């Protein structure tokens, strides 16, 4: 998920611009829901996932807000101490304590129901039990007990009219989420919100802690610790699921890292390119980043260094010159199905070969397969979410940085060989693999482009529509599922705020009994594909001037 | 007046609710959701409470068991019972608005029931506050803010120490899954500020 907020000192013809691209995967009907709420203290417009009461993406005419996934480590596992003599108990602060439990029966259409039990300790629900070591693992969330407060904070924040009223609500949102603020005066801000545990000294957050008592969290850290910034000196706030702040630790997921190779750098390059950005240039960042191969920038230098002494006819060398001449931006050919340049397939095969020879080889099976992905893996329906630099490629980027990297290379991933030799051997494999598939004439290689699919199964894998409602787009775009932009104090308009969005396939998912789909069932699908967007109205006069229908209800509670 | 709710839809079908009090504002929002997305919302409800197999069959049993094992519904319920009357009106008004449209759907299903209901063979039931809250809790919290791989991490560290020895195993774990990496591009520049805490990075909870 990405976001870029451009403050007063970086914006052109406006005092601030917020562009958000939350990435949850692509679905039919739309993952988010467009809604405007006016009365009872609210005056807001935007769209929000699953039509939550609180809009995640929107504005109120004074301020605007948005989110990206936090990925802080707000979860730890406690290894509970069990005893075969006292089934259903665990040891905590010197006493055998009774587990809480509940029975659940799964009813099954045309099948037999199944009943099972869910157990929970003072540290959270039990995930799994090892009866062989009399150990139960309980999953402890720092936000446990605050989920409803979090929904409410995301709703009450829509009434804030300044940074202080908004951070008072940011402070009550307990999940791990990056929230962003922009306002009519051109102030911009960011808070890595959430509840984070105050851990005992000695507690390594990437691994389980004893659940017997001495390793219990001391409580939660205060809001003062949450990473946050208001009107940064750079003039901008950019995020693409990258670290919030120097020395802040990422989620403990083994496949997730914040390191020198980060795709957020592609946003930085675009914002720093020109002194200031207009709203059209800021919106144009979506198009560019959505087509940007993320490995080119990282590995092109190492590839240019390894091939720089080679003759012109060496194919290892000609693969790298083809990359050198490219800006990493993928564009479809006229067939609607292959990319104009072969660079991503070259980087994918090279990288896959490099990981196999380096990180994969240093890690014992079966854990080696966690570091073998190149980051280009997809189905013929196309990527199910955003594309990122893989975990193994981020680790290989440290190694190929040598002593520019702050991470001690405890194991030489190149195992005693010169890095150049390993790079060149991977290049030899790439030439062989690709020239076998497409011929020896690189310039006519028409490599397959990734495609995009608005799936009829929601993100859980569960049908939320019939399978024929799936929608298909030729061009995979590494962008938000929805995109929204808010402009504050534009110099080209008298309105304090202008705002746009795109919710595809459409606002409505309704299909009548006879199969007649709604008029708003698919009228934002082409707009989505072409980087278009539609106006979001806030004021009564704008709404009424763009009115299509209306209903008045008379209801008594 | 107090009872009046005006709904206006723009040219892309986007609804704008006008009301005078919290219950009525959220009631209009739940109503329009029920019009636009009933089947998606019904299915998100079943996904967040692990009741999918009830309508889709055996291929969803495991998934429903995994959803119920990942949360403690009574605790959510106890959080809703602690809300002030203004906050409870957000969730009650939303469930009641949906229910108003669902009630009209099941009274005239022949023109109003989403076709998907007929395809998958079942009809929608009313909603309560807990259900609205779980759409949020079951997505944002219990799925997007709930990630840990610590048991797998410990199995990786174990294999690393078995392959390289205790000390090298642990330094190789710190090379593959570092706690922090100072060269990471940060949303807040170092000149603004840096996180003041330092963490253990040798698994000293079991030292
Ligand atoms: C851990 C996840 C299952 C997954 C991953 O990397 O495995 N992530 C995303 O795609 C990213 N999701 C988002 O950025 C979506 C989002 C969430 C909250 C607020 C805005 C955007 C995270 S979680 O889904
Ligand atoms: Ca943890």
């Amino acid at each position: 998920s990405n976001m870029w907020v451009i403050g007063k000192s970086k914006a052109q013809d406006a005092k601030a611009i917020m562009v958000n691209g939350p990435q949850f995967g692509w679905y039919a009907p739309a993952y988010t829901y467009g809604i405007g709420l006016h009365g009872a203290g609210y005056d807001v417009t935007g769209n929000t996932p699953f039509a939550y009461p609180g809009l995640v993406f929107g504005h109120n005419g004074v301020i605007s807000w948005g989110s990206t996934a936090g990925f802080g480590d707000d979860v730890d596992i406690f290894a509970e101490r069990l005893s075969a003599e006292k089934p259903g108990y665990y040891l905590h602060n010197g006493k055998w304590v009774k587990m809480l439990s509940r029975e659940e029966t799964i009813t099954v259409k045309n099948g037999q129901a199944e009943t099972f039990t869910v157990w929970r300790t003072v540290h959270g629900n039990i995930l799994q039990t090892d009866q062989t070591t009399q150990t139960a693992y309980a999953k402890s969330r720092a936000w446990d007990g605050k989920e409803v407060a979090s929904l409410l904070a995301w709703t009450h924040q829509m009434k804030a009219k300044n940074w202080q009223e908004w951070t008072q609500q940011a402070a009550k949102q307990a999940l791990t989420i990056n929230w962003y603020y922009a306002d009519v005066n051109g102030n911009i801000g960011y808070v890595h919100t959430g509840a984070y545990p105050d851990r005992q000294s000695g507690h390594d957050p990437r691994l389980p802690v004893p659940g017997t008592g001495k390793w219990d969290w001391k409580g939660l850290l205060p809001f003062e610790m949450n990473p946050k910034v208001y009107n940064p000196q750079s003039g901008y706030i950019a995020n693409w699921a990258n670290s919030p702040q120097k020395d802040y630790p990422a989620s403990d997921l083994f496949a997730f890292l914040w390191g020198g190779a980060d795709r957020v750098t592609e946003i930085d390059r675009l914002l720093e390119q020109k002194p200031r950005l207009t709203a059209d240039q800021a919106w144009d960042v979506i198009r560019q980043t959505s087509r940007q191969d993320l490995n080119l920038r990282l590995f092109l230098p190492t590839l240019q260094a390894a091939t720089s002494g080679l003759t012109q006819s060496d194919p290892r060398r000609q693969l790298v010159e083809t990359l050198t001449r490219w800006d990493g931006i993928n564009l479809l050919n006229d067939d609607g199905k292959t990319w104009q340049q072969p660079g991503s397939a070259i980087l994918n095969v090279w990288l896959t070969s490099m990981l196999k020879r380096t990180v994969v080889a240093a890690v014992p099976m079966p854990f080696d397969k966690w570091y073998s992905a190149s980051g280009y893996e997809t189905t013929q329906d196309g990527p199910t979410g955003s594309l990122n630099i893989s975990v193994g490629a981020k680790i290989l980027y440290e190694a190929v940085q040598g002593d520019k990297s702050p991470i001690p290379q405890a194991v030489d991933l190149f195992a005693g060989k010169p890095q150049q030799e390993v790079v060149l051997a991977a290049l030899e494999d790439t030439w062989e693999t690709l020239s076998k598939r497409y011929g020896n004439n690189v310039s006519n290689w028409k490599t397959p482009a990734m495609a995009l699919t608005f799936r009829a199964n929601n993100f859980f894998g569960v049908p939320q529509a019939a399978a024929e409602e799936t929608r298909h787009q030729a061009e995979y775009q590494n962008r938000g599922t929805e995109n929204d932009m808010i402009v504050f104090s534009p110099t080209t308009s008298d309105r304090p705020v202008l705002a746009w969005d795109v919710v595809a396939p459409g606002q409505s998912g309704f299909i009548a009994p006879d199969g007649t789909v709604d008029k708003h069932y698919e009228d934002q699908l082409k707009m989505y594909e072409n980087f278009g967007r539609k106006s979001l109205w806030l004021t009564k006069q704008d709404v009424e001037a763009h009115k299509e229908s209306q209903e008045v209800l008379h209801v008594q509670r | 007046s107090s009872s009046e709710i005006k709904i206006v839809r723009d040219e892309y079908g986007m609804p704008h609710i006008y009301a005078n009090d919290t219950w009525h504002l959220f009631y209009g929002y739940g109503y329009v959701v029920a019009q636009d997305r009933l089947f998606q919302m019904e299915m998100a409800r079943r996904s967040t409470q692990g009741t999918v197999a009830e309508v889709l069959g055996k291929d969803f049993v495991k998934f429903d068991k995994d959803i119920r094992r990942n949360y403690w519904p009574d605790a959510i319920r106890a959080q809703i019972a602690a809300l002030s009357p203004e906050d409870m009106s957000i969730l009650q008004g939303y469930a009641d608005g949906m229910n108003a449209w669902i009630d009209k759907v099941n009274t005239n299903p022949e023109t109003l029931l989403p076709k998907q209901f007929n395809t998958f063979g079942f009809t929608p039931k009313r909603w309560e506050p807990f259900d609205v809250a779980m759409i949020f809790v079951g997505t944002m919290a219990n799925r997007f803010s709930d990630s840990t791989s610590e048991i797998d991490n410990l199995a990786l560290l174990t294999a690393l120490k078995d392959k390289y020895g205790v000390s090298q195993g642990m330094a190789v774990f710190n090379q593959l899954k570092w706690l922090v990496n100072p060269s990471a591009p940060t949303t807040i520049a170092v000149q603004e500020s840096n996180y003041p805490l330092k963490f253990n990075q040798q698994n000293s909870q079991t030292a």
